[PDB]
């Protein structure tokens, strides 16, 4: 937990379903404005959202649902490929999910009433994380509970498999990089994979365990953020095989670490979900204290706006938006 | 059957990270002694204070 | 030789043909049980069929012989690969026809069958309403009340 | 007669190998330095939930 500059959601969105997963569009949109998607237990809803931050005609927030799709077993993680289109006569959609079935499923859509599906095979132990590993995404890297990092194609074939020491909790794409991937282990091992040559380049070691959530800096490559134990840690390349900076993130078991998609010094963290009406802690660098605290009755999902310093956290049938600094 | 000393020098190819593998070799069970590890740290640091009496986490962190 | 020629057919799954052969071998065993142990029981390990599928085949045998209780026990046994939606539907419909509402409800609650079709929803709400789960039935009705299915 | 007995003895040796792999893996598994306070808190919670009964002679954590 963290409590500093606690406030209500700058924007609050009322939905017809509890929020299981929810997150923005990272980059590469066919048109202006942020698409966002939330999947619950049997439905996934994509909706375009406009803020008074961006648009003056849009007052507060104008959220308009593009689609609600009937899916099966509850979606537990969603993979965006930064190649989707919103312009012209055909909006491209190629998005993946991992559900309460341990399996991965790929969905392609065009708004023209064509949507077919590719279910991607699993492995030993549940899919812990999955991200498209191209700057537009065509291939997905997944980490699971077999200490294997398995790269798959759109067809469902093993692009690659890397043998890890412990089951990987998180896999991360480098939008600033090119086939630069991170794989995070519970023991505290961070591995950088050059998927262009399948040669592992650099490693990081965390002194706080277990390690489950991390991220690159969005506006910098030397800065690597993560949450371990109960504190948030930043490593500075190439001078660390140990925490460069480590400051408390959440007294309870902090779960998610995210970096601002327009800031190289502002990041967001979530508390341990639910329970104490979990708080989003928006931190600025060189501040153990969070520069912002927001309250969501359950901690479910954490996203950063494509170019706004806007952080969204889901909760019980609701979405909560907080704006932060550069 | 008595063990004279642990296995000697190893060569690791470039299909993996040598750092993690050598950490595993250094901390492998039944090999070396902890006092050997502190003495090695002290000598490679060109002389330093005693680094004995370390927990597992702090010992690996200091290494 | 007709069973053998099944292998010569287009194999969609070696596990399917293995399960067919294992079911036939179990039928042989129950036709005349002789001796308390057999190397024929070693066939699934010989052809490397998962114990999940083995317990499944046991459940299929029991359900065919209308030992619904034991079939449900074997199916609900954990570490079992999840069965397919069509046989979910047929199993639950047969159970309701036979009047095993409690057994069908136990099946649904443990296995958590999928439902994304109006027919699936109707079947699941039928089981729930026969078993007096009116609240969850209404809730899922409200959830999936599309403009087409409401 | 030999092969049929081999078919029967294969799964049993497989499960024996599974158990011995379990024990070898455990012997290879490292363990972290955990406070005895948390150790005894877990002991109390387990005793409350009725999976264990408290028994203490001498608990050590290696250095």
């Amino acid at each position: 937990m963290k409590q500093d500059s606690a406030s209500n959601a700058t924007y609050t969105v009322d939905c017809e379903d509890y929020v299981h997963v929810v997150e923005f569009n990272p980059f590469d949109s066919g048109e202006a404005g942020s698409l966002l998607a939330y999947g619950g237990i049997s439905y996934v809803v994509i909706a375009s959202c406009r803020f008074q931050e961006e648009d003056s005609t849009v007052e507060g927030i104008e959220f308009k649902t593009l689609k609600t799709f009937h899916h099966g077993e509850r979606v537990v993680a969603i993979a965006w490929s930064p190649e989707t289109r919103c312009d012209a006569l055909l909006p491209l959609l190629r998005f993946a999910t991992a559900a309460g079935d341990k399996k991965i499923r790929i969905f392609t859509s065009d708004f023209q009433d064509k949507n077919e599906y590719k279910v991607i095979e699993g492995h030993s132990g549940y899919i812990n994380d999955l991200v498209f590993c191209s700057p537009e995404g065509t291939d997905i890297a997944s980490v699971g509970d077999d200490h294997t990092c398995r790269i798959w194609d759109l067809d469902g074939k093993q692009i690659a498999m890397f043998i890890l020491r412990s089951p990987g909790m998180s896999v991360a794409w480098h939008p600033e990089g090119a086939f630069k991937l991170m794989v995070a282990e519970k023991t505290g091992t961070i591995r950088f994979y050059d998927l262009t040559t399948h040669q592992a380049i650099l490693s990081l070691e965390s002194v706080q365990v277990p390690l489950m959530s991390a991220d690159w800096c969005v506006r910098n490559t030397l800065r690597i953020g993560a949450v371990a134990g109960n504190d948030w840690i930043i490593w500075e390349m190439p001078r660390s095989s140990y925490p460069q900076d480590n400051k408390p993130a959440h007294a309870d078991r902090a779960r998610m670490f995210r970096w601002s998609k327009c800031n190289e010094n502002v990041f967001a963290t979530t508390g341990y979900p639910g329970k104490m009406k979990s708080q989003i802690a928006i931190h600025h660098l060189a501040h153990p204290q969070p520069i912002l605290i927001g309250t969501a009755p359950v901690g479910s999902g954490l996203s950063w706006h494509r170019r706004l310093p806007l952080c969204v956290v889901g909760g019980y049938r609701k979405l909560f938006f907080w704006l932060t600094e550069m | 059957f008595v063990n004279p000393l642990p296995d000697d020098d190893l060569a690791i190819g470039d299909e993996q990270e040598p750092q993690e593998a050598y950490l595993e070799c250094l901390f492998a069970p039944g090999r070396f002694t902890i006092a050997a590890l502190q003495k090695a740290i002290q000598i490679l640091r060109k002389g330093s204070g005693r680094v004995l009496d370390l927990s597992w986490e702090e010992l690996k962190k200091e290494v | 030789h007709a069973l053998l020629d099944v292998y010569l057919l287009e194999n969609a799954d070696e596990m399917s043909k293995h399960a067919i052969t294992i079911y036939f071998l179990l039928d042989i065993m129950y036709s005349f049980p002789d001796k308390p142990d057999s190397s024929i029981e070693s066939f699934p390990t010989a052809f490397f069929v998962p114990g999940s599928l083995i317990k499944l085949i046991q459940g299929f045998w029991l359900l065919d012989h209308n030992d619904y209780q034991n079939s449900v026990d074997c199916i609900l046994n954990p570490a079992s690969s999840r069965v397919m939606s069509w046989q979910h539907s047929q199993i639950i419909e047969n159970l309701l026809c036979h009047g095993d509402s409690r057994q069908a409800l136990r099946y649904l609650q443990v296995m958590k069958p999928v439902a994304t079709t109006s027919k699936e929803v109707k079947l699941h709400m039928t089981v729930l309403l026969a078993n007096r789960s009116i609240l969850e039935a209404w809730n899922l009705q409200r959830l999936h009340s599309s403009r087409l299915n409401v | 007669q030999l092969l049929h007995s081999q078919q029967e003895l294969i799964p049993r040796a497989a499960q024996l190998l599974l158990s011995y792999y379990m024990i070898r893996w455990g012997s290879q598994c490292l363990a972290c330095a955990v406070p005895v306070d948390l150790l005894e808190s877990n002991l109390q919670h387990l005793s409350v939930l009725e999976l264990s009964d408290s028994q203490v002679e001498k608990r050590r954590y290696t250095s």
